[PDB]
């Protein structure tokens, strides 16, 4: 019942370890038994899953009994339970991928609103907390909105997503313009 | 260690005529042989690889031939831009220990030209600094071979001069040379006549240029 | 050699020390034979930085032609042979004999198609350690070989009519295993290393990577052109090692007339599977683990203490 | 086609190390192998080593083995040469060069040993000498000869013009010689009409970038 949180567009490494330090047959599948990736002897194979072009392992670790599933450019829909089958044994990990965007990509004015939207996979109900440079705190679930920005809110906001006792951190750059009275 | 030997060290060719350059290997290198052209101050330029294949941008007058241990670079009609140093390179071995020949300098063959010889005493400014340089200039001569001898009070000098030679002149195909005699101020004031004696094919007899100190 | 009267013996082609022995033998053969100019093998056993092992050595251009190996009994053991032509690889064989040695086996290293091997005596046979498990390789044993002719000029030829008939026979057997109401579909490799995505083999000492899409692009038992299939191929110099994790680099070809002709005598396939209420099964060419190659020949032999 | 641009001149004391770089632009970096070749003043080309960029594997000349390292940063398309325990005889122009090897990312590799593309070269001077600008002394004059002695500077190079670039005809600026002091010296001379002395002024302009020195010297008859 291992849980791993990913960030949209980022890379994640899901771990799989055998009992001994040698390369043996392993295979990663998802909850619907679709093959993601595995080995055939010393060669990598990739299954017909939607992760194909973005899935890889680290073969330099196979001889050490580590058979990781690396997924790059994470998509929300990559969220799933993944299973590594190795030495007649199954290791299960739940991947949850999140995305957090500000409703504006453009510079904002003092007094204007800022709304952050959390992109989340079906069936997940995370809590979110974000904090501005000045210490302004906002909490929520899907959407977090500050009514009025201060000049002192300009800079890097840090937002934490909590899900399954696990947390992942997003940094979002916000610009609030100064003006001459 | 594969040794690449080129001959001749210097090739003198009249403009528009054929030039044939040689490269030999101390053992077989099959056809793994490249030729490069290099002009003063510039990086080498690939002409031929695989013994006989012209690189892109190389004119058809450049031709490479041979295999094993004996190779030839032929330039069918020398243009002004073809006068340069040429290197061969062996790249047959594995693990790689690639080696270059020592180069053949291809220069312009023109008629003999005697040097104009000039002599320069040390300046008052330098003399104040405590040292004396005397400069002998041989200007605009051909061929490049010249002998310069310093005599002080008719005593042949050795070990106290250095020579420098220009690249061949682009317009008249001549060379120029400086010989600089260096002594302390003390040793300089210990003698009177400073002369450089120049020997060259274009001179019927050795030319001496001199001055009297003071 | 001698047939054992009224004897029943259990065989398991998936747990057979003869396979392991052959594997180590072929790895040793390749070390002293097909030497690369450079070999790289990872070493990340430490805690911090890795330390890739690099070997550079002379790499002569050599012809490479597999020669039959006969395995006889190792000291203290005997070789038993299952004689049943429909033996599924794992279970009781009721027609067993002792032999002095195995038949002659050519240690062909390849992916996807098994070449120059032994044909099934009767019907096409398919074998898997667990058919229900989509990640386990299906070993197909043909009863009729198909010629594949390859050239260093960049292609392999296969008679389309012959391949067609072969696929029909294979699909029939796959239906027998997965359901007579199921549509049988062949598709190209879904991805991975170049050596398993293409039909990979060596010919004239050179490593060929042949695009096998045209061989695996059909639908069987569903509704109700060129005489030759021409597969585009590449000869490559930088190769992923089959013997262990690593890469090897070989020098370019020196021969302008590289020609091979092999008989396809078997295939390595994987089934897509996955959760689906669809009455169809997708099969793609597979391989990569050369133990499966050795298994395709050694499935009928077992070594036992005497 | 790849364009190779190397880093700037280096000046080192014997015993030091140096790392020079070569930025490759214009093609796919990993489809190329890169070689370093050096050339000591007045001497020929010396192959130092070559990196198989795709494999991150370099091979070196035996005489250099142990103190040379060639590396490549695929993320910056930059090739590096490091030479350690430098000796005065390591003084040379260092050239980065490369050649296309084929579709290496697709496993095609011809392992070409010849060199198609070359950088502009990096001068590496190794010497116990300390940086210093030249002393410039006049070489006083139908044709007359005059010039300037440009003496006792380090390192190379020095550049010389006459009358701020207005005079180029008949000019010969000699290659520098290394004096036993470990300092360089050269002369620039020019031949002019002898009737021009006493009317036309002649100034040699000398620039030594390493010491940030610039001298203008009027050269007069007597
Ligand atoms: O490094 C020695 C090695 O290079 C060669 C040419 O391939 O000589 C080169 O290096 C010398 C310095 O050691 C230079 O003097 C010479 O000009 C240059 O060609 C070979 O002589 C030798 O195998
Ligand atoms: C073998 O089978 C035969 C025929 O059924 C039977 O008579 C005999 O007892 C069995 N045992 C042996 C070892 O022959
Ligand atoms: C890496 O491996 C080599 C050869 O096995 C060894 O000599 C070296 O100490 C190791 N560590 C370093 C310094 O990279
Ligand atoms: C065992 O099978 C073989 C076929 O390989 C067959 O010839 C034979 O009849 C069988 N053994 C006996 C004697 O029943
Ligand atoms: C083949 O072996 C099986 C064991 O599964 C046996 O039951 C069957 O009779 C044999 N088939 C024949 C007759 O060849
Ligand atoms: C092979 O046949 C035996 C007995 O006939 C059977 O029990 C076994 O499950 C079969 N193996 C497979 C993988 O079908
Ligand atoms: C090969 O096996 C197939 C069934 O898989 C069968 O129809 C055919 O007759 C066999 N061919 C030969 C030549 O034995
Ligand atoms: C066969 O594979 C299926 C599907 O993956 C699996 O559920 C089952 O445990 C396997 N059977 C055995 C005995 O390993
Ligand atoms: C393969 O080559 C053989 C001759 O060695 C020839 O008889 C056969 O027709 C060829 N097959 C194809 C499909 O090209
Ligand atoms: C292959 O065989 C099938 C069925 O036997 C037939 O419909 C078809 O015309 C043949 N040709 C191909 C390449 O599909
Ligand atoms: C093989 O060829 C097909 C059709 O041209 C192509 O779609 C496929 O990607 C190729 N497979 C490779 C290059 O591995
Ligand atoms: C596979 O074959 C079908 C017809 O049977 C053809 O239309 C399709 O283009 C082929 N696909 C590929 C990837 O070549
Ligand atoms: C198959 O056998 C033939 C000799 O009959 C040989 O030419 C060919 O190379 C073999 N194929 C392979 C891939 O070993
Ligand atoms: C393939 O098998 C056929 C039998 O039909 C035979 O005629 C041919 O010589 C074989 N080719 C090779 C390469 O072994």
């Amino acid at each position: 019942k291992k849980v791993v949180l990913g960030k949209k567009g980022d890379t994640v490494e899901l771990t799989c370890t055998a009992s001994q330090k040698k390369s043996i047959q392993f295979h990663w599948k998802n909850s619907n038994q679709i093959k993601i990736l595995g080995n055939q002897g010393s060669f990598l194979t990739k299954g017909p899953s939607k992760l194909n072009d973005r899935a890889d392992s680290r073969r330099s670790l196979w001889d050490q009994g580590n058979f990781p599933l690396i997924i790059k450019n994470l998509k929300i829909e990559d969220s799933d339970t993944y299973i590594c089958e190795v030495e007649d044994q199954k290791e299960e990990v739940q991947l949850l991928v999140f995305g957090l965007t500000a409703n504006s990509d453009t510079h904002l004015l003092q007094g204007q609103s800022l709304t952050l939207t959390l992109e989340s996979p079906p069936g997940s109900s995370p809590s979110v907390q974000c904090r501005s440079p000045r210490g302004k705190n906002i909490q929520g679930g899907k959407t977090l909105s500050v009514s009025q920005l201060e000049l002192q809110d300009s800079g890097t906001w840090t937002c934490t997503v909590l899900q399954n006792q696990k947390k992942v951190e997003f940094k979002i750059d916000i610009v609030v313009l100064a003006f001459q009275k | 260690d594969i040794v690449m030997t080129q001959s001749p060290a210097t090739l003198s060719v009249s403009p528009g005529e054929r030039a044939t350059l040689s490269c030999r290997a101390s053992e077989s290198v099959s056809s793994d042989l490249a030729w490069y052209q290099q002009k003063p101050g510039q990086a080498p330029r690939l002409l031929i690889y695989g013994a006989s294949t012209r690189a892109t941008g190389v004119p058809a007058r450049f031709s490479g031939s041979g295999s094993g241990a004996e190779f030839t670079l032929t330039i069918s009609s020398l243009q002004s831009e073809d006068f340069a140093v040429y290197y061969c390179q062996q790249y047959n071995n594995w693990p790689p220990r690639y080696t270059f020949g020592q180069g053949t300098r291809l220069e312009i063959k023109r008629t003999v030209a005697a040097p104009s010889v000039f002599i320069f005493p040390p300046s008052d400014e330098q003399l104040k600094s405590g040292t004396a340089s005397v400069v002998c200039l041989l200007n605009n001569f051909y061929p490049r071979e010249a002998k310069v001898q310093w005599k002080v009070d008719n005593a042949l000098q050795s070990g106290n001069s250095q020579e420098s030679v220009t690249e061949q002149d682009s317009k008249d195909s001549t060379y120029s040379l400086s010989s600089t005699l260096t002594l302390s101020k003390a040793d300089y004031e210990k003698h009177k006549v400073y002369a450089c004696e120049v020997t060259h094919q274009g001179l019927s007899s050795p030319v001496t240029k001199s001055f009297n100190r003071g | 050699e001698v047939v054992l009267v009224n004897v029943t013996e259990n065989f398991n082609m998936w747990k057979n020390d003869m396979v392991e022995q052959m594997h180590e033998d072929i790895i040793s053969l390749w070390d002293q034979s097909l030497k690369p100019c450079v070999k790289l093998t990872p070493l990340c056993v430490g805690a911090g930085s890795c330390n890739t092992s690099v070997i550079t050595q002379a790499c002569p251009k050599v012809s490479f032609e597999p020669i039959p190996i006969h395995y006889c009994a190792p000291a203290g053991f005997a070789i038993l042979k299952c004689n049943n032509c429909t033996f599924n690889g794992t279970g009781p064989c009721t027609n067993v004999s002792t032999v002095q040695c195995t038949h002659g086996i050519r240690p062909v290293v390849s992916s996807q198609l098994l070449l120059n091997g032994s044909l099934a005596e009767c019907e096409v046979v398919i074998r898997s350690v667990n058919f229900t498990d989509n990640a386990k390789t299906i070993i197909v044993q043909l009863n009729t070989s198909v010629e594949i002719n390859c050239t260093g000029a960049g292609h392999c030829n296969i008679a389309r009519a012959k391949w067609n008939n072969t696929l029909k026979q294979i699909a029939s057997k796959l239906r027998e295993q997965f359901g007579n109401n199921k549509t049988i579909i062949f598709k190209q490799s879904s991805g991975g290393d170049p050596e398993i995505v293409t039909h990979w083999f060596n010919c004239g000492g050179e490593f060929f990577y042949c695009n096998s899409t045209q061989l695996f692009n059909s639908t069987w038992f569903n509704s109700t052109g060129s005489d030759t299939i021409t597969l585009p191929c590449r000869i490559k110099q930088i190769i992923n090692m089959w013997q262990k994790v690593g890469k090897a680099m070989y020098a370019p070809p020196i021969s302008g007339q590289i020609r091979c002709s092999s008989n396809i005598t078997g295939l390595l396939l994987t089934r897509d599977g996955g959760n689906s209420n669809n009455e169809s099964e997708i099969f793609r060419p597979g391989g990569g683990d050369m133990r499966d190659n050795w298994r395709s020949e050694l499935y009928k032999y077992k070594v036992v203490k005497i | 086609e790849v364009q190779l641009v190397e880093s700037g001149a280096e000046v080192k004391k014997p015993g030091s190390s140096v790392k020079v770089s070569c930025k490759a632009s214009g093609d796919t970096f990993i489809r190329y192998s890169f070689t370093w070749v050096r050339q000591a003043p007045g001497q020929g080309l010396e192959w130092m080593g070559r990196i198989i960029t795709i494999l991150d594997v370099a091979h070196y000349a035996p005489h250099l083995q142990g103190r040379v390292t060639i590396t490549a940063d695929k993320s910056t398309s930059t090739v590096y040469l490091e030479l350690r325990n430098l000796r005065s005889d390591d003084t040379a122009v260092y050239f980065c060069a490369g050649v296309y090897e084929g579709e290496a990312d697709e496993g095609e590799y011809d392992n070409n040993g010849f060199l198609k593309h070359w950088g502009q070269g990096t001068l590496v001077t190794v010497s116990s000498a300390s940086t210093k600008g030249p002393s410039v002394f006049p070489l006083a004059p139908g044709t007359a000869a005059l010039g300037c002695l440009v003496k006792d500077y380090f390192p190379e190079p020095v550049t010389v013009s006459w009358n701020s670039g207005a005079l180029t005809s008949g000019v010969h600026t000699f290659p520098a010689v290394l004096q036993s002091s470990g300092l360089y010296s050269l002369s620039s001379v020019v031949t002019v009409p002898s009737s021009s002395l006493g009317t036309q002024t002649y100034i040699c302009n000398v620039n030594h970038k390493p010491s940030n020195t610039k001298v203008d010297k009027k050269v007069e008859p007597k």
